[PDB]
């Protein structure tokens, strides 16, 4: 499809007091890859990331537009942004192109700015939000990551088992997928610190 | 503000147009003469400094391959009028394969000689002499700020135009020749100027039907001056 | 659905002489497999030395004729003199390109005198080119008439045949013969013939009948 | 339809045919294809009559405006650039136009090639039309830079004769124009059958 | 003195002097009256020849706006022509939007709003016109309205516009207006116009009479006044 | 309609300008700001207008506006007249960053705001932005910078700036106490303490009547330090110890 | 827009505000410029530095192209707008026409913009007067000046700003063709003209040249010091 | 209008000595269903000219409205000048052409008949703007069916009387009732002379069916 | 006198003096005379010059195949209304394919000139139209004014010292109605030779005559078909 033009897969997973988001590394044309260091998870302030999947044009365009509106918001008001506010902003930004639609499925994962409460949600290509408690996925491959996360999720997870669970899920669901592969980047964040690890995925 | 742009007089015409007719008078003089052999034209540059390079000051511009010009007073508004007039004559060539005749040129100018409008911009402060060779032979044409366009046989404008018109009416007739009218013009020029006449004061512009190109004399004008 | 064009047909001829321009055209206006009328002359007298013919779609012919008449009056009422022939040709070319992207479905032939007083036939295309040629036949019966004019006017494809200048009454018998011979085989040609002749003394017209089918 | 142009030591040669058909039917035999823009420019007719004629007339208007504003004659590249910019504003709406621009420059010879697809490029040899490939073949046989004058005349005339001999959509009188440093000069207007008698043996 | 200049400003005592000056502009104009009968409305304008330069049949102030409505203007003529064009345009909109004849109340109210919109702002001046509007309908009868330069529009049986505004209605209101058909009212208006100002300040005048009602079957036109010639054979009997 | 027209953009009957000079005399009766010559960092000083006791002071910023990330600006003049200017300034810098994804090199920012002001100096016939305001910032091409906008549209790149009639003597103290070489921010803060000690009529320099913000380069961040009150208090105690050192000449 | 006539004529045939907006030019800083045969030279006076600040942003001489140079007087903001639009215009000329930009084209644009700007409805005229120096066609040196009216006017040397009559009076005794036309002597003679200024402090002199093939060269105030020293040496040789 | 909903059918008009007679029927069929069997398809314009039309009836109502307003305006000018029928023909041709140039055609087929100043007039206006004059007009299927009878008798006799014209129209309308599927046995005859414009009532036809008794 | 500045201001006596100033500006044009017979309408104007050598400023200009106008006052407004006049003529010549009746054209001229007489921001048009035309009912001689209150007459005369012309028209308006073209035109110049002071005589180059006829197309004349018109005269009664 048009979603399978450049591939892509974004997984986010909510833990106990922390939240984990991971994505793939591959960039390329329909059957021809180009690079393994294409960025799809962007920092939007502290202890809050966003992941973008789909057409790479809309990924970088919406990421720069969202960074534009985000900094305008964070400069009119000195505080940093709550995630529900960001979700509504992304919904408004996508819904402004109701009939000129972007080809993207944004995924927001972040913590509470006051407490340590985690947050996950995902949107469609027109601005349909969806808040859950376990995990949200996006990209070309869906049923793979749904089967893995509905297989592997536990409600109360220390960050180590969270990391290993999202690691095994991403590795197996990417290895079953064809057009999306070539490495995995994982962001596991919490109140105290921010960890970014890259996995030894199959380069096939 | 003592009756701006949009008011008549109790007895007469509009104020601003009358003030434009007054505004022409500070400009430098120019004399064009229609002759059946062809149109000749002359002007004074009024050069102030030796740094003031003579050939950069324009008075005769080139409208068409057979249409000359002369301006007065204000320079840049005249240049704007010249530019758009050139565009409209070129539009005539576009839609007609031919030459917009000189009366139609000046009608195309004086359709907006007075289209001055700030609401619904000011009137222009230049009197223009147009010379050209249409199918009816040579033409010499004189317009004004008010758009009151008329045909003149040998018109003098601007500064000291009273004695210029009088002493021109003394010498002019219908059966003039070319070089006689040229020297008869530059006599009047060195009667109305203040300095000695030399190579850098004046410039001539003559157009003939068989010599439509090159509406200019370049440093044979020195030889023309030394013949008096 | 609604189609914006329809083929009305027609046949217009022009011959450039030494000092004359003959323009003739049938006056049959038809549509499909019917006859609307037997009197609709394609010729129009613009000035004392200019006759225009317009074939093809009829409504565009009427609109174009009236617009050309308006612009003729604009040039006359602006510049105290009538247009030339080539100026009218250039203006018509500008018009036909000014509706390039919604074209007139109209063939056009302008005959007339130049400023030297000689004949000049300016052909056209539906989109707006023109050229000064000696003879043209426009419309449905173009191909039925062009090679015979190549044989007689141009003296082409012949051997030891000298070039005589085309006189008047010889051109008249030529026009009558070519319209009878073309009206024998065409379906869009007949029922009358309106022959317009432009001389140095005015415009002549002439009505010659044909076969009634 | 077959035109060509090539520049060499002594200026530019421009030749063309004069046949302009309509589908399978030939309209005329004497269509003057090389449109005389200026006393120093020559434009051609390459695909479509009205588009080439109109846009070259508009370019001639614009060039005359440029000269009357600057008192200095336009270059060749500037004219090709203005033509490409004016043609580009109706892309996709169905303009067919493949003309050539020839003229003399401050640099000397100038030869550009402007399409309705906008492929404004410089070069030394060009040929446009349906039977242009025939002209490419026999021209790139006979091409050099150090040719003489009558040699170049024979090259262009033989080329257009071979092109009209093979192609069906080409014919009529062979015009032949020659661009010099001062101005262009029409050489001759030669018919096909005269060339067949002369060059058949 | 300081506040009569603009049409937007108010006064220290609270009125717009522009509207007053426009109202007394019409005071110097020609005398124009009107009166209705029980099956029609009759107009009449005292119209004057300049000296000897007119043609007796130019520039008639009795206009004719709709098929059953016409004006009886007095004042500045070109302003009345423009306002008449606006009235023709409004009757055009009503006929085009609803398919039947304009009721005279709505027409007069739209025209009054148009006059009021030209009285409000400072870019424009108030109108220098004051006109009459008559009508007839089979389900409505006769309606006679009246519009000042300000825009106050309501209805009358009779009115007068000109110099002798009081001096006509002194003896207009003593007419038994209900019980008469308009064919009597023709010579009635003739005698009213002929009474005022025979020769005193000017030299000569000339009569026009407009005419709408049931007798015209709903049409509005000038009378054939030469037919039945009802002024002069009674005007010469009205001087004694 | 044409008897309600003010002058607005029309020259004087003696060869000068009207709204520009009157805007400058609108500037002169306002709060006093300044910045200092410092290499590794740059600072701002500001005076509290309306020091009445029943305010809130909950805004953290009354003269500073942290505009992009590595730039702030002081201000002097009509307040919301400048707040509109701060909105447009931030919006211009943010659309620049939208266009290039690289921060704005601050001088084309200054020319952008100056041409916004100039567009109401020539046409438009409206009240000109009668506000002068400062600039601090950092780039990749010159480092730490200072700029001064004016209502005319002229900007000077200064190293020690000037606000109105309350600050002409301040600039005289800046020239008679010119510094070069010492980039130590504490020396510059002591200098600014001395300047506002002389120039302001605040007796013995109450810290509630002042405001100081700095801008340092930290590892890759260029943080803007809108500092708290206690360090101001001990800076004033340091400066009054330096007054005791000044009267060690007795 | 504003429908009013900022341009009204006088009762005796003048423009009240254009000749008078020349006065704002007349009360600005001074700047001269000459052309040599291969090297062109100009510079402004009165930097008026308060000896303890920066001045690299107040530079009154900039460039639009690699061939052309600017100067102005009067107030600086109108110069900033005209320079911004002039950069845009020279680059837009580079877009279609593939030449290096002729000086005459950009001066016609500036003068045309200035006159249609003064003509329009309610826009204050630009109180500047520019100097436009360049050498394009076969390296032929040209320098043009402007006016608030918008009259481009080609000279060979120039003097504007405060007291330009005095400067031109020095230029009177400087209008000899020889004057030996060396690069150092012509530049130092221009320096001597700027030395003939109302104050001539010696350190406020700022000059920039172009040798018709290179780019702009900003000088160093020690070469100018030796120029002033040898000017004083030639003045002593007069005695 | 791209798709005509409610169409009329053929209109017949023919000149005679000092007058033009026009007759069209009174049927408003939608598709094949004769839904509106009492409608008027001829407008009697003011005193000289006269209009009859085909195609979409709603567009005819629209042009009735517009033409009525224009005629009312000129009659309220009071100058004594009216529209010639040829002027109405010109305006209507320009109106239809400007409709179809914007790709929004009026689906009609109109006949203008008038007698003014000694001369008769009978004009035609198509949807596409094709417009001409003729001594006898026939629209829709009438140009296929009743046109050769008109062209037969006018060739057989160049001048006519009022009675012969009316009788010929009656016969042609009878024939159109015989073999048009979109036809109806109710028609009205409208006639102009110098005496004014007259609309006759809803006449009918007299038919024959004696060929049905054969096998 | 401070209310007498703009178009918007009504006077405290109700007479808008800007209209009077435009009228007096019309009164400073050249003399012109228009008059009709039953079958032919003739308008004759007078030319003037700035000096001897220059040509004479023309007044009678062409409009349409049966319409021609005279003029007095300003020339910019003259050519402006001329362009509007030709445009409105060829509009109906396009649409209705008929020549225009004269009354609706002059009503459109009045409705055009209404707008510059009511809003703020335009002056009244200094204009001196004498309009001759042919509808179905014969010749028409209309005149305009800057107040747009157009008149119909049988013989008018506007411009400088045109009142003696009006006295002549009074004492010959009975004689006008019967005659053919030639003595009609010489009555017109037997008005124009009284629009001049008595110590000089009307020559060729300063007069212009335009005839429109019921079968005759509108045609302007200058000196050469006017040399026939200038003979057939006697001297003034000295």
């Amino acid at each position: 499809s048009i979603m399978s033009y450049n591939g892509g897969a974004v997984m986010a997973m909510k833990g106990k007091n922390c939240v984990a988001i991971a994505a793939d590394r591959r960039f390329g044309i329909q059957a021809q890859m180009v690079t393994t260091d294409f960025q799809k998870i962007f920092p939007m302030g502290d202890r809050l990331y966003i992941g973008l999947a789909g057409l790479a044009t809309d990924v970088q365009t919406v990421a720069q537009r969202l960074k534009f509106r985000l900094n305008l918001y964070e400069l009119k008001e000195g505080r940093q942004i709550k995630p529900y506010t960001l979700m509504s902003m992304v919904a408004n930004l996508l819904y402004e192109k109701r009939f000129g639609p972007y080809y993207t499925e944004p995924v927001i994962a972040g913590l509470d700015p006051k407490t340590f409460k985690p947050f996950i949600c995902s949107l469609d290509l027109i601005g349909c939000p969806m808040v859950t408690d376990d995990f949200v996925v996006s990209g070309t491959c869906a049923e793979q990551m749904y089967g893995m996360c509905e297989s592997l999720w536990e409600p109360n997870m220390d960050p180590d088992h969270l990391f290993e669970t999202i690691s095994q899920a991403m590795l197996n669901a990417v290895d079953r997928d064809a057009v999306s592969g070539m490495g995995v980047i994982v962001h596991i964040i919490e109140k105290d610190k921010i960890t970014t690890r890259t996995l030894k995925a199959r380069m096939d | 503000y003592d009756r701006g742009v949009n008011t008549f007089s109790p007895e007469g015409r509009l104020f601003q147009v009358e003030y434009a007719i007054e505004a022409i008078k500070l400009g430098s003089t120019a004399i064009g003469i229609q002759t059946s052999e062809g149109v000749c034209l002359a002007v004074e540059k009024r050069i102030t400094s030796p740094l003031m390079e003579p050939s950069s000051i324009e008075k005769i511009v080139e409208i068409d391959a057979h249409i000359g010009c002369a301006m007065s007073g204000l320079i840049a508004d005249a240049k704007t009028l010249i530019d758009k007039a050139r565009v409209e004559t070129q539009n005539h060539w576009f839609t007609y394969n031919e030459t917009m005749t000189v009366e139609s040129v000046t009608q195309a100018v004086s359709n907006l000689a007075l289209q001055f409008g700030e609401e619904d911009s000011r009137p222009f402060g230049v009197a223009l002499l147009f010379g050209g060779v249409d199918e009816k032979g040579p033409q010499l044409f004189h317009m004004d700020p008010s758009g009151t366009f008329v045909q003149c046989d040998a018109r003098a404008i601007g500064s000291a135009s009273e004695g210029a018109q009088s002493s021109l009416q003394e010498v002019y007739h219908k059966s003039m020749t070319l070089k006689e009218a040229i020297k008869s013009s530059l006599i009047i020029l060195k009667q109305v100027m203040e300095e000695k006449l030399n190579a850098t004061n004046i410039e001539l512009a003559t157009v003939q039907p068989g010599q439509n190109f090159h509406m200019f004399t370049k440093e044979e004008l020195e030889e023309v001056i030394k013949d008096i | 659905r609604f189609s914006p064009y329809v083929f009305n047909g027609g046949t217009i001829l022009a011959i450039a002489g030494e000092d004359f321009a003959i323009v003739a055209s049938d006056t049959r206006l038809s549509e499909g497999f019917s006859i609307h009328t037997r009197d609709s002359p394609k010729c129009y007298k613009l000035t004392d030395k200019t006759v225009i013919g317009c074939s093809g779609f009829h409504g565009d012919c009427l609109t174009l004729t009236k617009i050309i008449e308006a612009r003729l009056k604009m040039y006359k009422h602006s510049n105290n003199k009538a247009m030339t022939t080539g100026a009218i040709a250039a203006m018509l070319s500008t018009i036909l390109y000014s509706r390039r992207f919604f074209p007139y479905y109209v063939y056009n032939i302008i005959g007339g005198l130049d400023e030297e007083g000689k004949g000049a036939v300016y052909s056209f295309d539906p989109v707006g080119s023109y050229q000064r040629d000696s003879f043209k036949a426009g419309g449905s019966a173009s191909a039925m008439l062009q090679p015979l004019l190549d044989n007689q006017v141009g003296f082409k494809n012949m051997q030891n045949v000298e070039h005589v200048p085309l006189s008047l009454d010889r051109a008249m018998r030529l026009v009558k013969d070519v319209f009878i011979s073309a009206a024998e085989r065409d379906v869009y040609t007949g029922d009358a013939l309106r022959i317009c002749i432009v001389t140095k003394e005015g415009i002549r017209e002439e009505t010659v009948s044909l076969r009634k089918d | 339809t077959t035109t060509l142009a090539f520049k060499f030591r002594h200026g530019v040669i421009v030749a063309a045919d004069s046949r302009a058909t309509a589908g399978a039917y030939i309209a005329s035999q004497t269509v003057k294809k090389v449109i005389e823009i200026n006393p120093y420019l020559l434009g051609t007719m390459a695909g479509g009559a009205a588009d080439c004629s109109f846009w070259e007339r508009l370019l001639a208007r614009q060039c005359r405006i440029y000269e009357l504003r600057n008192k200095e004659r336009i270059s060749v590249a500037a004219a090709s650039k203005l033509l490409a910019n004016m043609v580009y504003q109706y892309k996709g709406m169905g303009l067919s136009m493949g003309t050539m621009i020839c003229g003399w420059d401050k640099r000397g010879p100038g030869l550009y090639y402007v399409d309705s697809e906008g492929n404004r490029i410089s070069g030394a040899t060009f040929s446009v039309g349906s039977g242009s490939v025939y002209a490419y073949g026999v021209m790139d046989r006979g091409y050099s830079y150090d040719l003489e004058v009558e040699q170049a005349y024979d090259l262009a005339r033989r080329a257009i004769y071979q092109a009209t001999y093979r192609d069906a959509y080409s014919g009529g009188a062979v015009n032949l124009y020659h661009v010099r440093e001062d101005g262009w000069i029409r050489v001759s207007s030669d018919n096909v059958a005269d060339l067949h008698e002369k060059y058949s043996g | 003195t300081g506040y009569d200049l603009s049409a937007s400003t108010f006064s220290p005592d609270g009125r717009v002097f522009q509207v007053e000056y426009a109202m007394k502009a019409v005071e110097n104009s020609s005398t124009a009256i009107g009166i209705r009968c029980k099956d029609g409305v009759v107009f009449g304008v005292e119209k004057l020849v300049l000296s000897k330069l007119y043609e007796e049949g130019s520039n008639k102030r009795l206009f004719n706006v709709d098929r059953h409505v016409g004006m009886a203007v007095a004042g500045l003529l070109a302003d009345a022509r423009s306002l008449a064009d606006i009235a023709r345009e409004e009757a055009s909109n009503f006929r085009s939007n609803f398919g039947y004849n304009i009721p005279l109340k709505h027409l007069a109210d739209r025209v009054a709003m148009y006059v009021h919109a030209y009285t409000l702002y400072s870019a424009v001046r108030p109108f220098g016109c004051s006109f009459m509007l008559g009508s007839y309908s089979v389900n409505d009868g006769a309606q006679l309205y009246m519009i000042d330069p300000s825009g106050v529009s309501y209805g009358y049986w009779g009115c007068a516009i000109g110099k002798a505004r009081q001096a006509a209605k002194t003896e207009i209101e003593k007419l038994q207006m209900k019980e008469m058909t308009c064919r009597d009212i023709v010579k009635e208006v003739a005698k009213i116009i002929y009474i005022v100002h025979d020769e005193v300040k000017d030299k000569a005048f000339e009569l026009e009479l407009s005419w709408v009602g049931e007798l015209t079957n709903g049409r509005h036109e000038i009378v054939p006044k030469d037919i039945r010639e009802e002024a002069e054979k009674y005007a010469k009997e009205s001087l004694k | 309609s044409r008897r309600y027209d003010s002058r607005t953009t029309i020259f004087s009957p003696e060869g000068r300008l009207y709204q520009v000079e009157y805007a400058m005399e609108a500037i002169g009766h306002a709060g006093t700001c300044l910045g200092i010559l410092a290499n590794d960092g740059v600072l701002l000083a500001a005076e509290r207008r309306n020091i009445h006791k029943l305010l809130d002071e909950v805004f953290f910023s009354e003269k500073i506006y942290k505009l992009n990330e590595d730039m702030a600006c002081s201000v002097a003049g009509i307040t919301s007249d400048a707040n509109v200017l701060t909105n447009e300034l931030r919006l211009i810098a943010q659309r620049y960053l939208l266009q290039y994804q690289e921060p704005i090199p601050c001088e084309q920012l200054v020319t952008a705001l100056c041409d916004i002001k100039q567009a109401y100096t020539q046409f438009g016939g409206k009240r000109p932005f009668g506000v002068s305001l400062l600039y601090i910032g950092w780039d990749k091409h010159y480092g730490f910078q200072l700029y001064q906008s004016d209502p005319s549209g002229n900007y000077g790149g200064w190293k020690a700036t000037c606000i109105g009639n309350n600050s002409a003597a301040a600039v005289s103290m800046l020239k008679q106490d010119y510094k070069e070489g010492e980039m130590t921010l504490k020396s510059a803060l002591a200098l600014a303490i001395k300047v506002l000690n002389k120039t302001m009529d605040v007796s013995k320099l109450s810290a509630e009547k002042v405001e100081i913000a700095t801008l340092t380069r930290e590892n890759g961040k260029t943080v803007i330090r809108v500092l708290k009150q206690k360090e101001v208090e001990q800076l004033i105690k340091k400066h009054e110890e330096e007054e005791a050192k000044a009267e060690r000449e007795k | 827009s504003y429908d009013r006539a900022i341009t009204v004529f006088s009762p005796d045939g003048h423009l009240f505000q254009v000749e008078y907006a020349q006065e704002a030019v007349k009360k600005g800083s001074t700047a001269v410029g000459v052309r040599g045969r291969d090297i062109v030279v100009l510079g402004v006076e009165k930097k008026s530095v308060a000896k303890l600040q920066d001045e690299r942003t107040v530079r009154k001489i900039c460039a639009l192209d690699d061939n052309v140079c600017m100067a102005f007087a009067g107030l600086t903001a109108d110069a900033r707008i005209v320079i911004n639009r002039a950069r845009v215009e020279c680059q837009s000329h580079r877009l279609t026409v593939e030449d290096p930009v002729t000086v005459e084209y950009i001066t016609r644009y500036i003068a045309s913009l200035k006159q249609r700007y003064t003509q329009s409805n309610g826009r204050r005229p630009f109180g500047i007067s520019a100097l436009i120096v360049g050498f394009d066609f076969d390296g032929t040196p040209r320098l043009y000046q402007t006016d608030p009216s918008g009259t481009y006017h080609a000279w060979k040397a120039n003097a504007i700003g405060r007291g330009a009559k005095s400067v031109r009076e020095f230029l009177e005794k400087n209008y000899t063709d020889e004057a030996i036309e060396t690069d150092d002597l012509t530049i130092k003679l221009v320096i001597k003209a700027l030395l003939e200024v109302v104050q001539s402090g010696g350190k406020n002199i700022e000059l920039a040249v172009m040798r018709r093939d290179q780019s702009l060269k900003i000088l160093n105030p020690e070469e100018i010091e030796k120029y002033v020293a040898e000017i004083e040496k030639e003045k002593e040789e007069n005695e | 209008t791209q798709n005509p909903m409610v169409t009329g059918t053929s209109v017949l008009g023919v000149k005679f000595e000092g007058g033009v007679v026009i007759a069209a029927d009174m049927l408003g069929s939608y598709g094949s269903l004769a839904r509106f069997r009492n409608i008027s398809r001829i407008m009697r314009v003011n005193n000289s000219t006269m209009l009859g039309a085909s195609g979409d009836y709603a567009d005819f109502q629209y042009l009735k409205q517009v033409l009525g307003q224009m005629v009312i305006d000129e009659e309220l000018l009071g100058d004594g000048h009216s529209y010639s029928p040829r002027a109405i023909h010109s305006w209507l041709t320009r109106a239809m052409y400007s409709r179809r140039s914007k790709m929004n055609p009026l689906w009609n087929t109109m006949v203008i008949g008038g007698y003014a100043d000694g001369e008769s007039f009978l004009g035609y206006v198509d949807m596409l703007g094709v417009a001409y004059e003729a001594p006898s007009l026939a629209t829709g299927y009438g140009a296929y069916l009743a046109q050769p009878l008109l062209r037969e008798v006018l060739e057989k006799q160049p001048v006519l009387s009022q009675t012969e014209a009316r009788d010929l129209v009656e016969r042609c309308m009878r024939v159109l009732y015989y073999r048009d599927a979109r036809s109806y046995n109710r028609f009205q005859i409208a006639t102009v002379t110098e005496k004014g414009v007259e609309i006759e009532g809803p006449l009918s036809t007299e038919t024959n069916w004696d060929i049905a008794h054969m096998i | 006198n401070q209310y007498d500045n703009d178009v918007t201001v009504w006077s405290p006596q109700g007479r808008i003096h800007q209209i009077e100033y435009a009228m007096e500006a019309v009164k400073q044009g050249s003399a012109t005379v228009g008059l009709k017979s039953k079958t032919h309408a003739v308008l004759v104007a007078l030319k003037r010059a700035q000096s001897e050598l220059a040509a004479h400023q023309k007044k009678i200009l062409h409009v349409d195949n049966h319409i021609g106008i005279s003029i007095a006052g300003l020339t910019a407004d003259a050519r402006l209304l001329c362009n509007f006049m030709r445009q409105e003529c060829l509009d109906s010549r396009f649409v209705f394919d008929r020549p225009l009746p004269v009354s609706r054209l002059v009503s459109l001229i009045g409705s055009k000139t209404q707008i510059p007489t009511q809003r703020y921001g335009r002056r009244p048009y200094g204009v001196g139209l004498l309009i001759a035309g042919y509808d179905d009912m014969g010749p028409h001689i209309f005149q305009t004014c800057p107040s747009a209150n157009y008149f119909d007459c049988r013989a008018m005369s506007i411009g400088a010292r045109s009142q003696s012309a009006r006295t002549y028209l009074e004492r010959h308006m009975s004689e006008f109605m019967e005659c053919n073209l030639n003595e009609l035109v010489k009555h017109g110049l037997r008005a124009l030779r009284e629009t001049l002071p008595a110590e000089q005589d009307l020559t060729t180059k300063n007069v212009s005559i335009g005839i429109v006829g019921k079968d005759l197309e509108f045609t302007i004349y200058d000196d050469d078909d006017v040399s026939p018109f200038l003979e057939g005269l006697e001297e003034r009664p000295q």
